[PDB]
């Protein structure tokens, strides 16, 4: 099968450089263009750039002064760097496989037979000064008398965490916390429970 | 940016459609693609150029174009179609996307919110801090309101509540937290998580005696 994996730091400090790599498999970059797009929280999609099977790099001109994209067919990797970042660059970053080596338009659109036939899973990158914090987890039971279990993954940074699990909440402490209806996994902190 | 309606609603089985309005330099010049995005998940291409379907995409989904507007139609709405939809094409030197449409499945019956309110733990009070977790599950629609009480008195000090979510049963869920100190939980005699739902309160309370 075809697979696209986004990799890179998911927590970058403002003014620093945001860099990501898309490693592909199941197909050759000499055959198909690859696009980078991002989706800011609760917002729509924004195009970053394309990298055709001929090595041609197309950029979003609104971001060209901060954007760099490189393509290495030998390693089956397409990379992006975005410098001078601010919290407006907090987003889920997607790479995507085009059905053709180069589409008539951008982000794999235009003519007949041209579409994104495989999307990456996306990597949420948070632009913030907060420190990477592994969560303190506890069990949650109601042992106080009744006439009749959940997890307490609290105070972590950044999102996401993986475990009926609930979406996290942003407390005034600047950290996240959620619970579930236990195995929790915070990829940014490298910790497992 | 291409303009899409912020939301489209329909009941199960109905015919619903989503439009995407551009100009002669994008939708008027190029084919139009559509992406499906289930809340919390990634993206999937469902329609491309005019009405082409990638493998695995059922024929209930179709597309058409008239002038500078592209329309995505679901001929018979199903529950797994509740998601966001984005149109995509290109302009002169850039790629352009629609603003997005949330497809809402309406006509559902109501369900009561399950509330398993939990006290903190001995490790939390030894580090002097109390985290009351009020989990809410299975209700429709998603517009509940949670008011915390301390021996029957309003609380807005350190209250954060996730808004209406959506798991996988066409209902809504939410969680609420009370991040107070050790003495603050040991001071009062009973705290309660009062959840309102269309004029129905489902209060639960554990007191520090256990």
């Amino acid at each position: 099968q075809v697979q696209l994996q986004e990799s890179g730091p998911s927590l970058v400090k403002p003014s620093q450089t945001l860099s990501l790599t898309c490693t592909v498999s199941g197909f050759s970059l000499s055959s198909y263009s690859v696009s980078w797009v991002r989706q800011a929280p609760g917002k729509t999609l924004e195009w970053l750039g394309d990298a055709s099977n001929g090595g041609i790099i197309y950029y979003n001109p609104a971001l060209k002064s901060r954007l760099g994209i490189t393509r290495d067919n030998s390693k089956s990797q397409v990379s992006l760097s975005l410098n001078t970042i601010t919290p407006e660059d907090t987003a889920t970053y997607y790479c995507a496989k085009c059905s053709v080596g180069d589409s008539g338009s951008y982000a794999c659109t235009g003519r007949k037979g041209e579409y994104v036939d495989a999307w990456g899973q996306g990597l949420l990158v948070t632009v913030s000064s907060a420190s990477t914090t592994a969560p303190k987890v506890y069990p949650l039971s109601s042992c106080c008398g009744d006439k009749s279990l959940g997890c307490l993954v609290s105070s972590y940074m950044p999102e996401p965490v993986t475990v009926h699990t609930f979406p996290a909440v942003l407390q005034s402490s600047g950290l996240y916390s959620l619970s579930s209806m236990c195995n929790v996994a915070h990829p940014a902190s490298s910790t497992k429970v | 940016v291409l303009t899409q309606p912020p939301s489209v609603s329909g009941s199960l089985g109905q015919r619903v459609s989503i439009t995407c309005s551009g100009s002669s330099s994008n939708i008027g010049r190029w084919g139009v693609n559509w992406y499906q995005q289930v809340p919390g998940s990634g993206l999937r291409t469902i329609i491309y150029y005019e009405s082409s379907r990638p493998s695995g995409v059922p024929d209930r989904f179709s597309g058409s174009k008239s002038g500078n507007t592209a329309t995505l139609t679901i001929s018979s709405l199903q529950a797994e179609d509740e998601a966001d939809y984005f149109c995509a094409t290109g302009d002169y030197n850039i790629a352009v996307f629609g603003s997005g449409t949330t497809l809402i499945v309406m006509g559902q019956p109501k369900s009561p919110p399950s509330v398993t309110l939990f006290p903190p733990s001995t490790e939390e009070l030894n580090g002097n801090k109390a985290t009351l977790v009020c989990l809410i599950s299975d209700f429709y629609p998603g517009s509940v309101t949670v008011v915390w009480k301390a021996d029957g008195s309003t609380i807005t000090r350190n209250v954060e509540t996730t808004r209406a979510s959506k798991q996988s049963n066409s209902k809504y869920a939410a969680s609420s937290y009370l991040s107070l100190t050790s003495s603050d939980w040991k001071s009062k005699g009973s705290y309660s998580c009062e959840v309102t739902h269309e004029g129905s309160t489902v209060t639960k309370t554990v007191k520090p005696s256990e």
